[PDB]
């Protein structure tokens, strides 16, 4: 019984492997039954000879007995491929792997790339002592799994903390300067981080139009400042989440493809940032940067939370419901206040998907050293906390109160929704009258949507059914 | 490659002069250059990571950048510094080497074993990843460094396999101007070719400027 | 050895409790109109719901989706002596009466992902999707044989044995007689029953995501074998059975696993609806009683969630409808399919049009500008790889025949794909050649597309022209291209905000209760039935927050989708009157000295402008269901299409 860690990185196809069998004599039609197989790669030879005699009648022939499929016991049954473990590789040195055999609930435990530990016999495969170069004696290695353990459920006194933390009266608070607490400023940014992270409703019409509740955020600024650290804090706190950027990552795309393999005949369909992240939160850095398809499938990606692909063998629709946290620069590098809104070249179709957008400025004011000293001071003291909320309890808050409290507007709060939104659709119609050019940013419906979503989020947090003016 | 005597290093400790000796004890087949042996000392013992909470990450690697003019040791920088390195693994931006910045899952040629090819940013974690030739990577090498440089992790999802396995490597490279000559008039980002990004994550900057002076020009020849 | 059961207490038992189920006659019976209905249209076999079988014996439903042949070799025993009740001379007339099974498997519901070994011989019921059709293969089951020296007729059986164990001398084809005397084949007289194996795949939209797919083999058999395609998303249920191996002598223990299809049914939506007689009496009903604006009152319930473009509604109605198709005797075609291009700023609510259309058309197609790319949006050519021949591929635009393409972000997609779909989108077919095969496959399709102007909001002082960045022969094709422009009203935001808001808040009756969220994880959806496949209709809707009160009701959108699947089928026919309207309406519209200045074309008046005025005056008399165009149709066409075709430049 040994005990190794590693990845595993291939899974094969759940099959049936007989644990009983029962053979049939080809001549008498008499059954050897619940005949017990050996456990892990190993083989049965049937019998050569008959059991049944009858001196009187003739005997049976040589090799009479024939599998009966139906009278036959079978469990699950998987191959998986285990590689060594990346940092426990030798320097200069190919990677060790091994054969792994599971058996009827240790099948499907584990996907390919999970870190695992596993609990199994070392064993060689006995499949007959035949299939003869230069290796004698040499039999093929692989463990037979006894345990897994893959390598990383709201109890009652759980869910009580979630209840009052949102019956809390400044929770909305809490959980704002919960974020991302060692980043100097950007109050507001954090806030709608907050709102980000648990997100409006999704709503389904009788009609059957879908209506989305997720919020996408974009900031926009300049290099200096934490905007990458803000998207790595929140896909740390975020229960799904992803970090990526414009261009996909390393060996991962944005968004999803479909490919159809020409042996099997299968659509396999790569995972991109956008489908991994169903249910959760996509960080897309350098969003300014990124190649056209995508752009055209982020495009209702974002807003009707699907990727329509069609090849020549299918159509699909595969699902990402998830919230867009985008940062990107401006198109000089720095904002350049004189520019307007020359320095930003989204597209307006892109920055209509976006609920808020932020601009941000490193401001060249002296006393903002206390920023500095703000810096060394999180250098100091880091290796060794506020009244706040820590990154796993926020995790698990935010899921629960996502799963659990799905709010909508009260009567009243659209009414005032309702004529703020009016009057913001006229001034920013005046502003792009008065102003010698269309304004780079619009006020649509979707942003009207878009307050509807942070107030639900703002209520959420709260676990409150509906949301009132104040969030409004 | 494990240590017995700490006495000896602790007595060279307190040279009070070690800072000076290390410096000139890096790349001695290298003629001057004595910022950037600085600069790759720094790098080679590196700083201290650090995560307050779990929750804010600061990388405590040094990565150096050497951007200069042909013919100015940089990749002979590279080589010493895989040398001396322990957990050192060399690569460039063209198609040369052995192993790739970008990973990849794949039957390997020699093993004929379906292996997942972990790039050279990940074989170097606990490391340093050698880059030469810096400004003549692809797109998807481009990404690559970029997510090791700024996530210290790469993002697998190519065959069944969704994976993040961690690259907490520190980046050294070397680049070519643009033009193959630095211009000082311009600044350093408009003479690389590599984006404002990629070049943001880096920590020294070494200009490795390339001028016609008689004395210097004698010693490097002497040696 | 060669035993009978004298007496098999179970099968007795079974097939009593069978027999009793389907007598029914007593129990409204459902089960007894059924059979009839199958001897009727000549068919055999009996498709049977399992939660009827639940409530009238639920220890034989039990039983059954747990021992499947036992339990369906009984059953289809059963059904043959009910058959021969009813009928004797067509109950002799078929060898076996086939059961299949519907309705709600509870935990025998799976995907390829999820059946696993716990489900041999159990009944199962998988959804995916075919990735490869075998080709249909004839499997004897009885041959026949002629020896011409002896003038003797032989013939012998073989039993299905295909999840069985086949002992060799089951499958010996005779050759010779006893006396050695060479057999000949009675071909015309033997029995062949045809077989396909098919593959479904877990959906991709289904699995998890990143992972490998999942698969399964399926066996079809007579009656069920070319019932799917590659491509298609359909339900199999069958028994889930291990294959035997060929004879050995050393066994691996494994055994390959296959689903033997006892049913396989595509997506319902496509599906012939069922019409109830007072479905029937409803729609004439509507249709008699309401003549001038049943067309408006169809038009404004399409899509109630969104609010206003009420042109663009009537004309997305008309696109539902269809024109009527000319097939002239010389082989010429005119196609009657409708395509509808809306151009608009950001955010009003176009992509929510196709969505709706997606939601209710039957055979609706979802694309967007790069996500389909020429081969994959029209057909395609490939090569079998395995028998060296080239095969054919439908693409989107193929598997939307009889259907819509709703193309989303029109422009963003690449010019090369616009021009692969000009030749469907006049002449409904796709024409495909590599050098050893070449098709014209039928591609009758309506194309709705999206668009975004250049410059990604509509400018109101340039031309339509300049500001739709496509030219004369793809607008042309586009019999129908609206504008869908955001202006800042503040009245017409009222209005929008309002409704907007409106149905922003909500819920659901009963299924929310106050603060529910939707979501189901990856289990919830295999824990009930699909609503893709599953099996009392108002007329109107009922009042309620999607609209505050008037003296105007809202169409049931199940209603609306049985009365548009009738209403489509109606060929009305062009009447005198209505055509000199059209040509003197198309002669006018032709000319531009009618249409003021300061007032630019959106798209170029053709002779496809006079087709589409008749394409949409048919389409409008199909809503009245009257049978004749009439004037009404006519006027609605032309003011549609004098909506359309012309804006007002500004400065
Ligand atoms: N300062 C120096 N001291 C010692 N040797 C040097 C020095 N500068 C250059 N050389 C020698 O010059 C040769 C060229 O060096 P190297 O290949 O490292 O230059 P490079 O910067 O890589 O050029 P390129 O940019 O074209 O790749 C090397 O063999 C190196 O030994
Ligand atoms: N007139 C309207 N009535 C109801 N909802 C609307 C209306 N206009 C916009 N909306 C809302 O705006 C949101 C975005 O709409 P949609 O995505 O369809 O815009 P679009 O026109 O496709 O934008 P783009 O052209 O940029 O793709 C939808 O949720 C929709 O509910
Ligand atoms: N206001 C701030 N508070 C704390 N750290 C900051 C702040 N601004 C910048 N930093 C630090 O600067 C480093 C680089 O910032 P980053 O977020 O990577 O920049 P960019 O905005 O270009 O992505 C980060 O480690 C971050 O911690
Ligand atoms: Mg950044
Ligand atoms: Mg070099
Ligand atoms: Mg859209
Ligand atoms: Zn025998």
């Amino acid at each position: 019984l040994v005990k190794i860690p590693g990845i595993i990185i291939a899974a094969s196809a759940v099959r049936a492997k007989a644990t009983r069998i029962s053979i049939q004599c080809r001549s008498c039609r008499n059954t050897l039954t619940n005949i017990a197989m050996r456990p892990g790669l190993e083989g049965y030879a049937l019998p050569r000879k008959c059991n049944t005699d009858q001196a009187g009648r003739p005997k049976c022939p040589l090799d009479p007995y024939f599998i009966m499929p139906d009278k036959c016991k079978c469990v699950d049954f998987q191959t998986l491929k285990l590689q060594e473990l990346p940092d426990a590789v030798p320097h200069g040195e190919m990677p060790r792997h091994m054969q792994l055999y599971c058996d009827r609930y240790l099948c499907d435990k584990v996907v390919p790339g999970n870190r695992v530990t596993i609990m199994g016999i070392y064993s060689i495969k006995k499949f007959g002592l035949t299939t003869s170069r230069v290796g004698v004696g040499i039999r093929s290695s692989y463990i037979r799994v006894l345990g897994i353990q893959v390598d990383t459920a709201v109890s009652p006194q759980e869910e009580e903390e979630f209840r009052r933390l949102a019956a809390l009266p400044n929770v909305y608070e809490v959980i704002s300067k919960s974020i991302a607490p060692s980043i100097f400023g950007g109050t507001d940014m954090k806030k709608a981080i907050a709102c980000l992270l648990f997100g409006g409703s999704r709503k389904r019409l009788p009609d059957g139009l879908t209506r989305r509740g997720d919020i996408n955020l974009l900031m926009l600024g300049d290099p200096g400042t934490a905007k990458s650290q803000l998207l790595k804090f929140v896909e740390k706190c975020s229960p799904i989440g992803v970090y990526t950027s414009g261009k996909g990552s390393s060996a991962a795309g944005l968004t999803a493809s479909v490919m159809r393999d020409p042996s099997s005949r299968n659509f396999i369909m790569e995972g991109g940032a956008m489908v991994l992240a169903d249910g959760g939160v996509v960080c897309i850095d350098e969003f300014d940067k990124m190649r056209e398809d995508d752009r055209v499938a982020i495009h209702e990606a974002m807003e009707q939370q699907t990727i329509s692909i069609a090849k020549a063998g299918i159509t699909t629709t595969l699902n990402s419901r998830c919230s867009v946290l985008a940062a990107a620069n401006s198109v000089f590098g720095r904002w350049d206040e004189t520019k307007g809104e020359d320095n930003i070249d989204f597209m307006p179709t892109i920055l209509s998907r976006f609920d808020m957008i932020f601009i941000v400025k490193d401001e060249h004011n002296e006393e903002r050293d206390v920023m500095l000293a703000k810096h060394v001071i999180t250098l100091h003291v880091s290796a060794l906390v506020e009244g706040e909320i820590d990154l796993a309890k926020l995790k698990k808050f935010i899921a629960y109160c996502r799963v659990k409290c799905g709010p909508r507007l009260s009567a009243e709060a659209a009414e005032k929704l309702k004529n703020r939104y009016i009057i913001m659709r006229s001034g920013a119609r005046q502003h792009e009258r008065d102003s010698d050019r269309r304004s780079s940013i619009p006020i649509t419906v979707r942003q009207l949507e878009a307050i509807v979503r942070i107030a639900e989020a703002l209520s959420k947090m709260k676990l409150q059914p509906f949301a009132t003016e104040a969030d409004v | 490659l494990t240590d017995e005597d700490v006495k000896m290093i602790t007595s060279l400790s307190k040279d009070q002069q070690i800072g000076e000796k290390i410096f000139a004890s890096i790349a001695p087949s290298i003629y001057g250059h004595e910022d950037i042996k600085r600069g790759l000392a720094l790098a080679l013992f590196g700083g201290e990571p650090k995560n307050p909470g779990g929750k804010h990450k600061v990388r405590g690697d040094i990565n150096v950048l050497l951007c200069g003019d042909p013919g100015t040791a940089k990749s002979q920088f590279l080589k010493y510094i895989e040398k001396v390195s322990s957990r050192a693994i060399f690569t460039t931006g063209q198609g040369a080497s052995a192993v790739g910045l970008t990973a990849y899952v794949q039957r390997h040629p020699v093993s004929r074993e379906w292996t997942l090819e972990a790039g050279a940013l990940v074989l170097a974690d606990r490391g340093v990843c050698l880059i030469d030739e810096f400004d003549k990577m692809n797109d998807q090498d481009r990404t690559s460094i970029h997510e090791a440089m700024e996530q210290q992790s790469i993002s697998i999802s190519k065959a069944g396999i969704v994976t993040s396995l961690q690259a907490r490597c520190t980046v050294i490279a070397a680049a070519n101007p643009i033009g193959g000559r630095y211009d000082p008039s311009l600044t350093f980002s408009e003479n690389v070719d590599l984006t404002e990004p990629i070049i943001s994550r880096f920590d020294i900057l070494c200009v490795v400027r390339d001028t016609v002076d008689p004395v210097q020009d004698e010693m490097l020849a002497r040696f | 050895a060669g035993t009978v059961v004298l007496d098999d207490v179970e099968l007795r038992e079974a097939q009593r409790d069978y027999l009793d189920f389907l007598d029914d006659e007593e129990d409204q019976g459902i089960y007894q109109s059924k059979v009839r209905e199958l001897i009727s249209d000549n068919q055999y076999r009996l498709i049977v719901n399992v939660n009827d079988l639940r409530r009238k014996n639920e220890k034989r439903a039990n039983r059954l989706l747990n021992n499947a042949f036992e339990e369906l070799v009984a059953f289809q025993r059963a059904l043959k002596d009910f058959v021969a009740s009813i009928d004797a001379t067509y109950a002799k007339q078929y060898e076996e009466f086939y059961v299949g099974l519907e309705g709600s498997f509870g935990s025998k519901h799976v995907s390829p992902r999820t059946l696993t070994s716990c489900f041999l011989s159990c009944v199962v019921c998988v959804e995916g999707i075919v990735t490869k059709c075998s080709l249909v293969r004839p499997k004897v089951v009885r041959s026949v044989h002629y020896c011409p020296a002896t003038k003797k007729t032989i013939e012998r059986r073989y039993s299905d044995l295909t999840t069985l164990v086949a002992f060799p001398s089951s499958s010996v084809y005779p050759t010779k007689d006893e006396e050695n005397n060479p057999l000949e084949t009675e071909y015309g007289l033997s029995v062949y029953k045809d077989h396909q194996t098919i593959t479904i795949q877990e959906m991709p939209e289904k699995a998890p995501a990143g992972q490998l797919p999942r698969s399964v083999d399926v066996i079809l058999d007579d009656d069920l074998v070319d019932k799917a395609k590659p491509g298609d998303r359909v339900q199999v249920v069958g028994t889930y059975r291990c294959l035997p191996g060929k004879k050995g002598g050393y066994t691996s223990g494994t055994f390959r696993t296959v689903l033997i299809a006892c049913n396989v049914k595509q997506m319902s939506k496509d599906a012939q609806p069922s019409f109830s007689a007072e479905d029937i009496a409803k729609i004439k009903k509507f249709s008699k009683t309401r003549s001038k604006d049943i067309f408006d009152q169809l038009a404004k319930s399409l899509a109630p969630s969104i609010h206003g473009h009420d042109y663009v509604k009537k004309a997305i109605l008309c696109l539902l409808l269809g024109g009527v198709e000319r097939d002239l005797e010389n082989g010429s075609h005119i196609r009657g399919d409708i395509n509808i291009l809306l151009i608009g700023d950001p955010s009003v609510a176009k992509s929510q049009l196709l969505r709706y259309v997606l939601c209710t058309a039957p055979r609706a197609i979802p694309t967007t500008g790069r996500g389909s790319s020429g081969v994959g949006l029209t057909a395609a050519v490939t090569t079998d790889q395995e028998t060296g021949e080239r095969r054919l591929e439908a693409g989107a635009m193929v598997l939307a025949d009889r259907g819509v393409v709703c193309i989303d972000e029109f422009d963003k997609m690449s010019d090369m794909d616009r021009t692969a779909i000009h030749e469907v989108m006049e002449q409904g077919r796709v024409t495909i050649a590599k050098a050893g095969i070449h098709a014209r496959l039928n591609a009758r399709c309506s194309v709705l597309a999206a668009a975004n102007p250049v410059y990604g909001r509509y400018d109101q002082y340039k031309t339509p022209m300049e500001n739709i960045g496509l030219q004369d022969s793809l607008l042309s094709r586009f019999d129908l291209l609206f504008i869908m422009l955001d202006q800042m009203d503040p009245e017409q935001d009222r209005e929008i905000s309002d409704h907007v808001l409106r149905m922003h808040r909500y819920r659901a009756p009963g299924e929310q209760d106050g603060d529910a969220m939707p979501l189901g994880s990856a289990v919830d959806i295999l824990a009930t039935d699909d609503p893709n496949f599953s099996q009392i209709y108002e007329k109107h809707d009922n009042l309620l927050h999607g609209t505050k009160k008037k003296k105007e009701k809202m169409v049931s959108a199940a209603f609306m989708k049985k009365y548009i699947h009738v209403a489509k089928i109606i060929k009305p026919v062009l009447t005198q009157e209505s055509a000199t309207y059209i040509a003197e309406e198309y002669s006018r519209l032709r000319s531009q000295d009618s249409m003021s200045s300061d007032t630019a074309r959106t798209s170029p008046v053709t002779a496809r402008t006079l087709e589409t005025l008749i394409r949409l005056a048919t389409a409008h008399a199909k809503a009245r269901m009257s049978k004749t165009v009439d004037l009404q149709d006519a006027e609605e066409a032309v003011e549609l299409v004098q909506y359309a075709y012309f804006k007002k430049v500004l400065e």
